[PDB]
């Protein structure tokens, strides 16, 4: 019984950590976006 | 033998080496000692009081 | 008129110097003012030491900052050798520990040759 | 991260040694 | 001789209110404790929540 | 337990930052002193932008 | 004079080694444009508050944080100037005495960013229970844009 109750706080542990790290991977894909937005731009800045 | 030779060549050597006031030489966490100043049994004291 | 056929190395070089230069100050500016979304900032510390293998790195402390003033004697003063031992012994020992250390060599009480 | 009233075990983590460290406890 | 002043009613009310939230100084608010009041791991804290 | 013990240094990667901490009576003192570089994140995009910038 | 320039223009389009050479000091002017390496520097000390406010814990809140980037390795080298401390914060698993005159190295990695708390855990006189720890956590991204550029003098 002990171990179980372990086991269930393991996994919603495990659960938070998997949910923050789907978090974490959307500021940061956004943020390469911006980056190659910024990219764009730069491109036809200097072919303009 | 050997010892009453030492008996006979005890203190008449002399040394003048002074010692540069270094932090772990003469500790004084406290002032002085309980008998007086300098430490017991110590007729020269030999680490630099000046220092230069 | 100097053709590239005719031209030397020495103004080959120059000439490249040039076309390089004169783009890049309108990309990245004169002083680099523009890049600040295009550069990512890093942290520089002391390096693990392979000598040093205990938890209590006071020894570590020492080595370093001693190698710095080793290398100030043996190799100049600008060699980017002292500057890393230099940083490597600012990263590592207490300010406390270090003024201590330059009032002691200031005092002559440095047991190190140099 | 901060205690609590009336609390039991241990506290919340935010390292894996922690976690570890926890976790050998609940093993003894 | 002294009972301090995060004992009394008004503290503890507007402690309540509050909840178990930590500010800080160079980022958003964030939730203490969250495995055990089980936020998800999507929310860090209640200004970030922004409910919907 | 003892696999534990031994996994308590954790030197296998880049050192980012380094805090010196000193308890005092009575009261804390933390300290650094790192360096901060640039540098040019994906540098060889903006290569071939220039690149073809020179180009034509 | 100019033609030479749009000779060498004419080499880069023809010659693909002359081409990344002159690549190459492209690569090498644009590092130059590159600000170089600061120090980040502070020393700072660390006071229990006396009197709090709602949102504050009592005995446990300082005026000042130690704050640290996550998912980052982080040596904690922890020392004394007087007597016995020991450094402990209880949810990132880390307590160690602090001894004068020797340099305790941690290696420490934080998982999600918090406010975390502590105190000292080695009996060093009359006001050992006033000498509370916290630990301030942020995103590296922020701890390298924002938090640093306080320390540049
Ligand atoms: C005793 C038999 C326990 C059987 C299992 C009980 C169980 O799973 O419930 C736990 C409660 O344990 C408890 O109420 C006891 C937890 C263990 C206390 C250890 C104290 C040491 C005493 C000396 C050794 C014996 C849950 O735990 P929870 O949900 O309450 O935990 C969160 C607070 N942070
Ligand atoms: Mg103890």
């Amino acid at each position: 019984a002990w171990k179980t109750w372990h086991w269930n706080e393991k996994r919603y542990i495990a659960q938070y950590y998997a949910d923050m790290a789907r978090r974490e991977a959307r500021e940061d894909a956004a943020r390469k976006s911006a980056l190659a937005d910024k990219y764009k731009q730069l491109e036809e800045e200097l072919l303009s | 033998a050997f010892m009453l030779y030492d008996f006979a060549v005890g203190l008449e050597e002399e040394h003048h080496v002074t010692i540069p006031p270094y932090p772990w030489m003469r500790i004084r966490r406290l002032p002085g000692m309980p008998w007086g100043q300098d430490g017991l049994f110590e007729g020269h004291p030999r680490v630099a009081t000046t220092w230069p | 008129k100097p053709t590239l056929e005719s031209l030397s190395a020495d103004e080959l070089e120059e000439l490249k110097n040039e076309v390089v230069s004169e783009v890049v100050d309108k990309i990245a500016g004169e002083d680099g003012t523009k890049l600040a979304d295009f550069l990512e900032p890093e942290l520089i510390t002391a390096p693990y030491d392979p000598r040093f293998p205990n938890r209590n790195q006071a020894r570590h402390c020492f080595v370093r900052f001693n190698e710095y003033y080793k290398c100030l004697y043996e190799r100049g003063e600008e060699h980017p050798r002292c500057q890393f031992y230099q940083k490597a012994y600012q990263s590592l020992c207490p300010s406390e520990w270090v003024e201590s250390w330059q009032e002691l060599r200031e005092k002559g009480l440095w047991t190190g040759k140099y | 991260d901060s205690p609590q009233p009336w609390q039991l075990l241990f506290q919340d983590t935010a390292t894996s040694t922690a976690q570890a460290m926890i976790d050998l406890h609940h093993d003894i | 001789t002294y009972r301090p002043e995060s004992l009394s009613k008004e503290f503890l009310e507007e402690q309540a209110k509050i909840g178990e939230v930590a500010q800080r100084m160079n980022a958003p608010p964030v939730y203490l404790n969250p495995f055990t009041n089980r936020i998800p791991g999507s929310i860090l804290g209640p200004e970030d929540a922004k409910p919907e | 337990s003892l696999t534990l013990i031994y996994s308590l240094d954790q030197h296998t990667e880049r050192p980012g930052l380094t805090v010196k901490i000193i308890g005092r009576q009575w009261y804390w003192s933390y300290e650094m002193h790192d360096h901060l570089q640039h540098k040019l994140l994906d540098p060889d995009r903006l290569v071939g932008i220039a690149e073809k910038a020179l180009v034509k | 004079m100019s033609e030479s320039k749009d000779q060498l223009k004419e080499k880069l389009k023809a010659d693909p080694s002359f081409r990344a050479e002159l690549k190459d000091r492209i690569k090498n002017a644009l590092l130059s444009k590159v600000p170089a390496s600061v120090p980040i520097s502070y020393n700072f000390d660390s006071y229990m508050l006396t009197e709090v406010q709602p949102g504050q814990l009592r005995v446990l809140e300082v005026d000042e944080r130690l704050v640290l980037p996550t998912n980052t390795l982080i040596r904690l080298l922890v020392t004394a100037s007087d007597v016995l401390h020991s450094w402990a914060v209880p949810a990132l698993g880390v307590k160690m005495d602090a001894v004068p005159g020797r340099l305790n190295q941690v290696w420490m990695s934080i998982n999600r960013e918090g406010v975390f708390y502590g105190q000292c855990s080695e009996l060093c006189g009359a006001n050992h229970s006033f000498m509370p720890i916290v630990v301030e956590a942020i995103s590296p991204r922020q701890f390298l844009t924002e938090y640093v550029k306080k320390w540049i003098s």
